[PDB]
RNA sequence: CCACGCGUCCCCCGCGAGCGCACGGGGUCGGCGGCGAUGUCGGCUACCCACCCGACCCGUCUUGAAACACGGACCAAGGAGU
RNA sequence: GAGAAAGAGAGUGGCGCGGACGCUACGCCGCGACGAGUAGGAGGGCCGCUGCGGUGAGCCUUGAAGCCUAGGGCGCGGGCCC
């Protein structure tokens, strides 16, 4: 289900680093990019990702879909914001509010992307 | 053009017979030798002024050789008018029976 | 809808708030009634003194029903049958303090661990004080402080004991359930006395500070907290 | 009065009557 | 609307009025004064119109925040506070500068400014210190009063302007202010003898001399 | 919580004790009630001295 | 102008000094790493007054400010560019390090990619 | 005086509105001042030195070790519940 | 959080699309009291060494292991990172 893969991914994973007293997690879905329950993407039904672009500027959210569980091409679907900053955010917002979609990732998908365009705002 | 500090000597720590605990400094304040008169020094600024090598930096002019460590009187110490106070660093035996300048600034009356 | 939904919420909550008024006013007149009370036990006992000496008798007064007990001697070398005595009047560490009613079973047992402990007969500034001051109480078996009237009132409300002068009045006045209202209070965590005492080892009536020393308890008290 | 049982018409009355 | 009366008690101790709950409902006279019972802006532009939405959402977002603090409520601002005299320090008596540059110079005090601070002048015609601010904590008030209950200081001379602006160089508003005080105050102190000699010498503790044992 | 003196801090002591509050304002009235009689007694033995 | 961290409080340690074990001055032998002697006559052992002080629970620093840099962040151990991304939002808290082992080929592009994701670096010039 | 209205029978003699001040569930300032490019600022720790207080050398067997009890010059490596 | 065993219970009759952190549940948080220790017992080590199965699209001649250090540091500490 959730809660058994969740307790043997838990301390097995090949995602998870640790060191220097910090728990880490690697796997390309995760939001805060650490070891929990509520930001592990490989587990869950639902799930959002936010990652940079393939070009330098723009910000790709991926969305784990209801069908494909067992099917890993054919369940995340990606799409591209390449525009500001402030529709950027409010597209993930819409996106993760008004879908029903994972709603407690709500928040941590917009830090996420506005640390994104930060970076892809150019170096001081 | 004249001076404004009371003359006091660093006695030396609070200290037990076996014990010296080096954060309170005892101030033998020059004049006052009783109880009944350590009453105006309570809470007055003080100050272990002394030379160095290496120059410091001086509050209002040049940079100067002369150093400080203030600190303030905190309250007396036995019936001889003996008084203890604590500086905010700790003071070097260096100062034992040296003078520590007690001021007046934090003035109560 | 959320129309009566609404209003009976609001309802719900003026009715505790005037209950909890209620509440207050109950325990102001409780405390009016109460140093009426302390001012006919004080004054009645200097009216009967004055009419024993106006035939030329004399009163001997009530023997008082409350002492206080401290602990005036640290852990070590205690013999165990005053070391049973001691943690039955819940006198653990140094310079602890316990209310202790007065009978026959009771100063039997003062009367062992008069080499440890002080105890005499605390006045009622210092059954006040003593409460407002260093009264914690064994709430859950654990100490909380006594902070406001609840904390009091939901432990002891079943022996009507809802302020914190019922408390009071009940330590005092030593009433019906004063063993609950006393294992209510935590031991007394007093400090070491300012000023100094005069000699730990000695009783009292030798110069000293351990035992019995009755109306003297007080100046003990209010140089210990 | 201030007990909640059997003094919540009192306390209801007293209510109507600050008014 | 109502015209706001003042405290109906007097304050007793701080905390305490004077009259108890039972006075207080038949003077506030409660017995016969009962009581029973945005966001979006539409704009034209020149399409249609347009619903701007003033106070629009961040356009960013720090990675981590600080969470909100606990309510704390005796904590004024420092403009707020209540403010202390000495019972030593009256308008017209006369002070020793302890720590500025003006060390130990005997000044005529003013007036308790709004900040807390003291203002001050020994004129600066005999004692070369100007119109200043100082401190209250700073200063050795001796026992040693000019009357100056009829003068008058400027209302515009306050602590927002002695207040520091960033060579200082004087202005002729200093100047002038300095000129129009002095004048009424000098003319104080030449009236009192030996007080004009008293006030251009400097402060100093010789030997053998003691502040626990010596008066001022 | 914080423990506050409720014989150093009034309202916590009313908090714990809202007769407190008249038991001190009588108090305070008896104390300056009394003081001024005991100057006016004072002031009338001063006359009395004097004639 | 440095990445300056989300709060900084004041970092109070209660030992500024280290635990030298006890007779470590006077042999060579014996290296300065704390080892409780268990000894039957011991000064230490026993804590006479004076004697070299034991390491017990007591002087362990609070947890708010526990592992801290004195800049306020805390170190995190990077071998290669990938693992920026993981501290790419605990920014304002946990701080980057390079290990010792990496090229100073591999070095410029962990310094710039952290310049981008506004970490701090504690070795930014490692090798220049 | 922590007492406030009216209407009803009889004994005895349940939602009023606003603001505001605060000895009220742990500190704030909506207060300030100075010094800073080759001579100065910070660095508690780690290097040397100075002073006051403290301070006998470890392991060990022992009732008890600093012992005029035995083992040990110093260092590196191996070295004992498998 | 409220001195008083229990329902913020259902029924029938008279514009602006917004809302911080969290929860490795073996995690996080909140109160209270407590902390001596040889012989010994137990727990936890993100203390350390050597090898083996997994794993880090790990590191490394643009310089790994080792060694030295008056450099910056973290941890009560074993130790560890620059
Ligand atoms: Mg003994
Ligand atoms: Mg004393
Ligand atoms: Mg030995
Ligand atoms: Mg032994
Ligand atoms: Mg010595
Ligand atoms: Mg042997
Ligand atoms: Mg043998
Ligand atoms: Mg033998
Ligand atoms: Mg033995
Ligand atoms: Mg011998
Ligand atoms: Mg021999
Ligand atoms: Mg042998
Ligand atoms: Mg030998
Ligand atoms: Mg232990």
């Amino acid at each position: 289900s959730a809660h058994l893969q969740w307790m043997v991914v838990r301390n097995c994973s090949s995602f998870l680093i640790k060191r220097n007293k910090q728990t880490y997690s690697t796997e390309p879905n995760n939001l805060k990019a650490r070891n929990s329950f509520r930001y592990n993407g490989l587990i869950h039904r639902k799930t959002v990702g936010v990652e940079p672009a393939a070009d330098g500027k723009g910000v790709v959210v991926v969305m784990k879909r209801r069908s494909g569980q067992r099917k890993p091409a054919t369940s995340y679907v990606r799409t591209t914001i390449n525009k500001n900053a402030r529709a950027t955010l409010s597209s993930i917002r819409h996106m993760i509010r008004k879908n029903k979609y994972h709603p407690d990732l709500r928040m941590a998908a917009i830090r996420r992307a506005s640390a994104i365009l930060r970076s892809q705002k150019p170096v001081m | 053009s004249g001076r404004l500090w009371c003359k006091a000597i660093f006695a030396g720590y609070k200290r037990g017979l076996r014990n010296q605990r080096e954060h309170t400094a005892l101030l033998k304040i020059e004049g006052v030798y009783a109880r009944d008169e350590t009453e105006f020094y309570l809470g007055k600024r003080c100050a272990y002024v002394y030379k160095a090598k290496n120059n410091t930096v001086t509050p209002g002019g040049k940079p100067n050789k002369t150093r400080v460590i203030w600190g303030k009187v905190t309250r007396a110490h036995g019936n001889s008018g003996m008084v203890r106070a604590k500086f905010r660093s700790n003071l070097p035996a260096k100062a034992i029976g040296h003078r520590i300048r007690v001021m007046l600034y934090p003035s109560r009356i | 809808n959320f129309a009566e939904l609404k209003i009976k919420r609001l309802r719900k909550k003026f009715a505790q708030k005037m209950l909890r008024k209620a509440r207050r006013k109950l325990i102001y007149e409780k405390a009016k009634h109460y140093h009426k009370e302390y001012r006919q036990m004080y004054r009645t006992e200097i009216r009967m003194a004055r009419m024993a000496r106006k035939a030329g008798n004399f009163y001997v007064p009530a023997e008082p029903k409350l002492a206080f007990v401290i602990r005036i001697r640290g852990i070590n070398g205690v013999s165990p049958k005053v070391r049973k005595v001691l943690q039955l009047l819940r006198l653990r560490q140094i310079f602890n303090g316990t209310f202790v009613k007065l009978n026959k079973a009771s100063i039997n047992m003062l009367r062992i661990v008069e080499p440890y402990i002080a105890w005499g007969y605390p006045n009622l500034k210092s059954v006040n004080e003593l409460i407002y001051k260093r009264g914690y109480g064994k709430i859950n078996k654990k100490r909380i402080a006594l902070t406001d009237n609840t904390l009091i009132a939901r432990s002891l409300g079943k022996y009507n004991i809802i302020c914190m002068e019922d408390l009071i009045h009940e330590i005092y006045t030593v009433g019906k359930h004063f063993k609950e209202a006393n294992n209510f209070l935590w031991p007394f965590k007093l400090s070491s006395p300012r000023g100094g005492m005069k000699k730990k080892t000695t009783h009292f009536v030798e110069g000293g500070d351990a035992g019995n020393r009755e109306d003297q308890i007080n100046r003990l008290i209010r140089r210990m907290n | 009065i201030a007990h909640p049982k059997l003094g919540r018409r009192a306390r209801a009355r007293i209510a109507r009557g600050l008014r | 609307k109502g015209k706001p009366h003042c405290s109906r008690n007097p304050v007793l101790v701080r905390g305490i009025g004077r009259y108890s709950r039972s006075a207080m409902y038949s003077r506030k006279a409660l017995y016969k004064r009962k009581y029973a019972a945005l966001a979006t802006v539409t704009k034209p532009v020149g399409g249609g119109t347009r619903v701007v939405k003033l106070r629009k959402m961040p356009r960013y977002y720090p990675t981590e925040d600080v969470p909100r603090k606990l309510l704390s409520h005796g904590k004024k601002p420092f403009s707020q506070h209540v403010r202390k005299l000495r019972a030593s320090i009256t308008p017209g008596t006369i002070l020793i500068i302890l720590t500025g540059r003006h060390r130990g110079k005997r000044v005529v005090f003013l007036k308790q400014l709004s900040s807390g601070l003291l203002l001050v002048t020994g004129p600066l015609s005999l004692n070369r210190v100007p119109l200043r601010r100082t401190h209250q904590k700073f200063v050795i008030a001796t026992s040693t009063k000019i009357d100056i209950s009829g003068v008058k200081i400027p209302k515009h001379l306050t602590d927002a302007y002695f207040k520091k602006k960033k060579k200082y160089e004087i202005t002729e508003q200093r100047k002038v202010d300095q000129k129009a005080v002095d004048s009424q105050i000098l003319p104080k102190i030449k009236a009192v003898p030996q007080l004009q000699g008293y006030l251009r010498s400097v402060f100093a503790l010789t030997n053998g001399v003691y502040p626990h044992k010596l008066v001022f | 919580v914080l423990k506050k003196n409720p014989l150093k801090n009034l309202r916590i002591m009313l908090k714990l004790n809202p007769y407190a509050k008249t038991m001190r304002r009588n108090t305070i009235l008896r104390q300056a009630r009394n003081h001024k009689l005991r100057v006016e007694r004072a002031a009338a033995a001063l006359a009395a001295k004097s004639d | 102008a440095a990445l300056r961290p989300l709060v900084k409080p004041k970092i109070v340690k209660k030992r500024t000094k280290k635990f030298i074990r006890h007779q470590s001055d006077r042999y060579v032998k014996i290296k300065r790493n704390w080892r409780k002697p268990r000894g039957i006559d011991n000064r230490v052992r026993r804590r006479f007054k004076g004697q070299i002080l034991m390491p017990n629970i007591g002087y362990g620093s609070n947890k708010k400010t526990k592992h801290m840099l004195p800049s306020g962040f805390r170190k995190f151990l990077v071998h290669n560019v990938k693992e920026l991304e993981v501290l790419l939002m605990c920014n304002k808290s946990y701080c980057a390090e390079i290990a010792h082992n990496v090229s100073s080929k591999n070095r410029k592009a962990i310094v710039e990619r952290a310049a981008q994701l506004a970490i701090r670096v504690t070795n930014p010039n490692a090798r220049l």
